[PDB]
């Protein structure tokens, strides 16, 4: 644009919320679909449907993680990640049924002198592999579910023992994408990458994905949103350089069904 | 009854038959179709994805993260390769694995040209010039600037635009290659070099890290469905 | 309009370039992949293009038969400790690993099923004894269907149940299936589980295996050797090939790069390091 | 109900065709026609709201 | 017969 | 527009002559053959010509079923020694001798291809045991799919290879396959290598065979059988029999007058003397 | 379903069948012809080309290049052939092995007008006049001119154009002669002799070579295809 | 005879299958319907009839 | 006298049909054409003499 | 979709022909028809640059 | 054939 | 039919 | 084809 | 299909 816009400037709204970048590498839509609301057609559920609009469908932000030299890389389920904030997690506990679209707006800047390359990617069903070797599709519900915190991936997979007690968790190997299959790969997900001489942050709007038109929100995680270093953080001479990395992220038209009492889940 | 008279391959069983055959679940009510998101039509589709190459599969790096960095620094100027790499997309090692190379396991011919794309993730403030050769075969394969120059390649200059991407053409003395290593349809080289030498100021890191990706172009195809050696169940 | 097997694009000749036009340079940043022909950055001849991406369409990739078990039945005299052997099998992809590796480059699918099934038998003892031609029974066994306890018993009337009656030595038997799911598709993955721990009530209760949707998908198949035993033992095996048809798939996965290990996405130690020692700078 | 279709010929020995008929009820069970669509990959080699032309800078 | 045996 | 099967030239009558006109008198230096007819040289009448060259066409030539291998298979007891017995054979025309000789009149060739499988099987030992009916498996391994290192090893389950069950007794079993070269048309001939030798390295790495283009061409038939073995042995054979179909030649050779040796044109000593004695004047 | 009822010849296999059967690699892309040279229609075209005959299978001249070469001479004049032949084209050992013969021994039966050429290897100085016959069968074979004469011939005079052909006219009672040595379907007596004499200047060669060549016709044909006896595999 | 060539599912036995076969009395003399009351088409029409739960299965 | 009928359609790969024929003489030789009509429950739902609506009071 | 041609025919007891129906999607599953064309041999037999008259000298 | 073949 | 049946 | 089949 | 059947 002669009049000025560009491509590394953006300004999204939603809610009550403005985000602003002036260093973006662009927008992803992934598979180039938009967030929408059920259509008649497919619909299921015959009740009335919840559609919080502006009180949900705005942006959330998490935990600051903290990227270093030894990070291997972060993970986060979705709705999972946003089950304690306002009322979006309101509206899906109290609801059998709910889905959900969602703008991923990751965060990291540093300086012309600082390099890295953070690989951002959307997995559709991301299913993870367990700590043990002598039973399979063991990690609990607990221990799958860590909220907005996240998890993280581990260079080496290290099984677990207490044969008597099992840790029943997950054991995400980073090279493996943490499900025995080649990170090299998972750009056939829909992902972005902040370089950071290019860019600070990604966004992602990721559509409801399913092979349900709705389902249970509490029982089961459409999206894992997956952050892994393609490229060490590195930084002028110092031999530990520090940047921190944000997550903000909004639900797009989300609507629920079978509404009840509330969902009271055991998450200790 | 119609007089009919049997003839070879009658009662036999082949795999890639396409056959009738009654239903065992006669007037079941189906269910419908949805139109869910990210729907692939041909595997090629996925074959003209950019995925990372394991450009360093040495000893200590393979299988790790470290596999995929190739590590470049602010070193005076040298006519040695970068890295080096034979055009054979399912076989060479460093190829066999990405997404391209693993559609190419199932397939036993391939035929189009390929475009390797490379990011550099140093600071802002490193600059450079690199050379990214591929030399039809037939040669020495190149081992020097010099050689390599001669060939099809691309002179990359750091900036901006934080990637290159250099394409392949398909040059083939045959209209297919097969997806094994094999002299009769070998498809040559690909290297990299320094053109001038990357330059950091003080208070920079003075290495740092490129990746590479390959993706095939819109007039790549592959023929001869086929096992792939790239799973198997001992026992 | 454009078919699978339609011929590729030509390529087209162009010459020498020096201008503002940069295809070659790019940003993946941005996750897209650089759409480029290779007359975009060295000079092309005309070429008409005859090649087509006939055989790699999604129907052509799975249009074989695949073998997904194999079962073992018996023929003999049922004594007090040991039974006359019948067999039960539950119905998935997951037991062999060539057709699972195919079907989880997508997260999802839909598909009408094609079931083959080769049967062989032979003597097990060195006896001299005979058998006269064998007729087997193969039933379907729908989740909440009585599944049969003994070679012989009230269940294999199939009343309802659909069965087939293979004679040996006969082609191979063949049934079609359509999309059965429960679902609008067929789910490859499913990160999730069948149900909700609640706090309230006691932990056992609430749990579930990882990634397990209905603890019985699709039912069983049950299998017989509907004669009478011979004195002299004949063990038989059922192979069960199959073939997806008319499918649909979506949402790409990378493919598998490590041993299967079980149902999941699991892996198991020692088996993690796919790739092989080859040098940088190595041709 | 016969369905006339034509084969795309390899090595020749007008267009010839091959004939088809649907012998049951259940679309189940018919067999696999083949004649199938191809798309373009955008939604996954480009699925970026901004659309790109490759003449221009990725970045600007 | 005319219409029905579709041809394609 | 002139079809194999149309009748040939009528001959015309012709009379008496005294010209300058010379059809008798030629020069073969020139590279050709003297277009004659009898109504050239000597006084003919009128024939109306029937006789068509229908059967010499090269479709005609070739349409016939012509064994290029005969395969061994069994099925006993694999014990720690010795093995059961599955057979591999690498696809070629090259094996048996007669239809190699007929397709090398010709340089080149285009042909789909006909392969029809005869499969006979006998007892081995004086026993008195039996074996009940046996179910065969034809595997086609392309170059680069695992190849069967087992009877039953994980191979078999053929995902993505294509595989006929045959069950013995049956009418011999039958499948077509395409024009599947890598080049416009098979080469019955190559007069190169497939390698370059280069100076700057080593001779042990340049070199390669004479005449011998991709060492795998088309790839292996792995064939076994796929009941579990008897306690008595029975060992089958498989005859393959090719014929081409569709075909398409190009420039002609002549044939070969010497045994064959090998799979190139080499010839050994002592078989060279094809023609025998037959003295100058003798009718 | 249809009735049917199986007739004779269900389920053999006829070698020389035509049937249908269905294809073990569906949807092959397969690589199209490209317009090589020398493309044959029918194996009679290659029997219209002339080939060289070994006219001398004598003991010490056979399986040697000799044996291709005719000997004349400048001696005086013989009723004495230069040569005697059968009409025996597939199995006559002078004729069996040239193209023409060969292309004979893959068919039972041939019919139509052959033709001779021969070709004068002499110097430019030596002159001559030759008589070619051809004798229709049922008489004692041809010895000598005075006999050879009263059947169908050439008289070639050697001179610029260095070769003469005769034709052989299709003269036969059945409508097809056989591939093999058969009095019913004998085929008659082929023989050459001196009209005049070679006559040679001094310092010239008084001897020297002649070398035939046979062709077939436009009007011949062959039928009933057949394995040849002209190579084996003897284990 | 008209060439033709056995598939796989020859001479099998779907119990769930539906073809034809000879019938065992030929020219046999029907005997009409009636119209009797209380014809059912579906057996869903079933279900939508109200029938008593037994909301109270304790031992006694 | 064939006979021409659709299929409904479950999972895609216009309308598609199927093709039939009868053999024999007798119709109890026929296949069951599965072409049924359904009805609608009243006779057993709501067998009663007076018409009722639902929005109104079933007794007045 | 079925193609009629006729046979040339030898031994006899109007034109006579035969019927054929491709049935498989594939050309390389097709019969071979036979129909085939000939060609003259003059690439072969007479490959000179200058058209040959057989009355005429060959060489002049 | 018109009449066809009934069709449905 | 017609069409479709060609014939030669 | 009308003549095509006769019909009863 | 009037010529396509011939019939005599
Ligand atoms: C007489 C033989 C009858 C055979 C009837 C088989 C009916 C059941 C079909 C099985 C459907 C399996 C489809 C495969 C697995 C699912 O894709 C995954 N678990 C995801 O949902
Ligand atoms: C289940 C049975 C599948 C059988 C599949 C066979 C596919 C491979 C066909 C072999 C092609 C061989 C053609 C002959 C040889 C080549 O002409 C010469 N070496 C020259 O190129
Ligand atoms: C449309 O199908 C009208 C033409 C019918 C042609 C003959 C069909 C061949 C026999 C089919 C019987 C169907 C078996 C269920
Ligand atoms: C109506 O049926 C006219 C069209 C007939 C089509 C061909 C029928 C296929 C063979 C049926 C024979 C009937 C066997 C009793
Ligand atoms: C053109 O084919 C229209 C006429 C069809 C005539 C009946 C065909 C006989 C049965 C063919 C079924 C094809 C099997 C793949």
């Amino acid at each position: 644009e002669a009049c000025g816009y560009s491509d590394r400037v953006l300004q999204l709204t939603l809610g009550n919320s403005t985000i602003t970048t002036q260093e973006a590498a662009n927008s992803v839509v992934a598979y180039g679909r938009w967030p929408e609301y059920l259509r008649d057609s497919e619909a299921n559920p015959v009740d009335q449907p919840t559609e919080p609009d502006v009180a949900a469908c705005r942006f959330y932000t998490l935990d600051t993680v903290s990227w270093t030299k030894e990070s291997r890389g972060w993970w986060w389920k979705l709705p999972d990640a946003l089950r304690d904030m306002g009322l979006f997690g309101q509206n899906m506990y109290y609801h059998y049924l709910g889905r959900s679209g969602y703008t991923v707006h990751v965060q990291c800047n540093a300086s012309k002198f600082h390099q890295g390359a953070l690989g951002v990617f959307a997995v559709p069903e991301m299913c993870l592999a367990g700590d043990s070797n002598t039973t399979t599709m063991h990690t609990s519900y607990q221990n799958a579910n860590p909220g907005e915190k996240g998890g993280t991936f581990t260079g080496t997979f290290t099984p677990d023992n207490n044969q008597t007690s099992p840790a029943r968790r997950f054991c995400p190997v980073d090279y493996l994408l943490g499900n025995g299959t080649l990170l090299g790969n998972a750009f056939v997900f829909p992902h972005q990458i902040i370089n950071l001489r290019t860019n600070n942050c990604a966004t992602l709007v990721l559509p409801y994905v399913n092979s349900l038109s709705i389902d249970s929100m509490v029982k089961h995680n459409n999206w894992g949103i997956a952050i892994l270093p393609l490229a060490p953080l590195n930084f002028a001479s110092e031999s530990s350089p520090e940047i921190p990395i944000t997550l903000t992220i909004a639900p797009m038209c989300c609507e629920f069904n079978g509404l009840r009492n509330i969902t009271l889940p055991r998450l200790q | 009854g119609l007089p009919v008279m049997n003839t070879p391959g009658s009662n036999q069983y082949l795999t890639a038959d396409n056959f009738q055959s009654p239903c065992a679940l006669p007037e079941f009510d189906v269910t419908p179709p949805i139109d869910i998101p990210g729907e692939v039509k041909n595997m090629m589709e996925l074959a003209e994805i950019d995925t990372m190459i394991p450009f360093d599969l040495s000893a200590t790096k393979k299988n790790t993260m470290e596999m995929y960095r190739v590590r470049l620094s602010d070193k005076p100027h040298t006519d040695d390769p970068i890295l080096c790499l034979s055009l054979s997309p399912a076989s060479d090692p460093r190829l066999s694995h990405t997404m391209l190379g693993e559609i190419l396991n199932y397939y036993t011919h391939w035929a189009g040209s390929l475009k390797f794309t490379f990011l550099f993730c140093g600071s802002m403030m490193a600059t450079g010039k690199l050379l990214v050769s591929y030399a039809p075969p037939g040669a020495d394969p190149p081992k020097k600037r010099k050689e390599a120059m001669l060939g099809t390649h691309v002179i990359w200059d750091i900036g901006l635009q934080s990637s290159c991407t250099m394409v392949v053409p398909w040059i083939s003395n045959t209209t297919y290659r097969q997806t094994i290593d094999d002299s009769f349809t070998e498809g040559g080289y690909i290297s990299v070099f320094y053109q001038t030498r990357i330059v950091v100021p003080l208070s920079t890191p003075r290495e740092m890290d490129i990746l590479g990706f390959v993706s095939a172009c819109n007039d790549f195809s592959v023929r001869l469905l086929r096992d792939t050696t790239h799973i198997e169940q001992k026992a | 309009a454009a078919t699978s097997r339609d011929a590729l694009p030509n390529t087209e000749a162009s010459g020498p370039t020096h201008s503002k036009e940069i295809p070659a340079l790019t940003a993946v940043e941005t996750g897209a992949t650089n759409p480029l022909v290779p007359s975009d950055t060295v000079q092309t001849r005309h070429v008409v293009q005859h090649r087509s991406r006939s055989e790699s369409s999604i129907e052509s990739f799975f249009a074989r038969g695949a073998c997904v078990t194999i079962m073992t039945v018996d023929n003999s005299a049922s004594t007090t400790n040991k039974d006359k052997l019948f067999a039960v099998w539950k119905i998935t992809y997951k037991d062999t690993v060539q057709l699972r590796r195919k079907l989880e480059f997508f997260t999802y699918s839909r598909f009408d099923m094609e079931l083959t099934f080769v049967v062989t038998a032979n003597f097990t003892e060195t006896n001299n004894g005979h058998a006269l031609n064998q007729v087997y029974q193969i039933m379907y066994v729908p989740p909440g269907a009585p599944v049969p306890e003994k070679w012989d018993d009230y269940t294999w009337q199939t009343s309802s149940n659909p069965s087939i009656f293979y004679t040996y030595g006969t082609a191979p038997a063949r049934i079609s299936v359509p999309y059965v799911g429960i679902s609008n598709a067929y789910s490859h993955f499913y990160d999730g589980f069948s149900k909700v721990p609640l706090k309230d009530q006691s932990a056992a209760l609430g749990d579930s295996l990882y990634g397990a949707a209905s603890l019985n998908d699709f039912g069983i198949l049950a299998v017989r050797v509907v004669n009478d035993h011979n004195p002299t033992k004949v063990t038989s095996k059922i192979r069960v090939y199959l073939k997806p048809k008319h499918i649909r798939v979506w949402c790409p996965r990378p493919p598998r790069a490590v041993a299967y290990y079980g149902p999941g996405v699991d892996y198991k130690d020692g088996t993690l390091t796919p790739l092989s020692t080859k040098d940088l700078t190595t041709y | 109900g016969a369905q006339v279709s034509s084969q795309k010929v390899g090595a020749h020995e007008s267009t010839i065709n091959y004939t088809t008929i649907n012998y049951y009820r259940d679309s189940a069970s018919n067999a696999a026609s083949k004649q199938d669509f191809s798309q373009d990959p955008s939604k996954f080699t480009e699925p970026i709201k901004d659309v790109l032309i490759k003449t221009a800078p990725m970045l600007n | 017969a005319a219409a029905a045996s579709s041809s394609t």
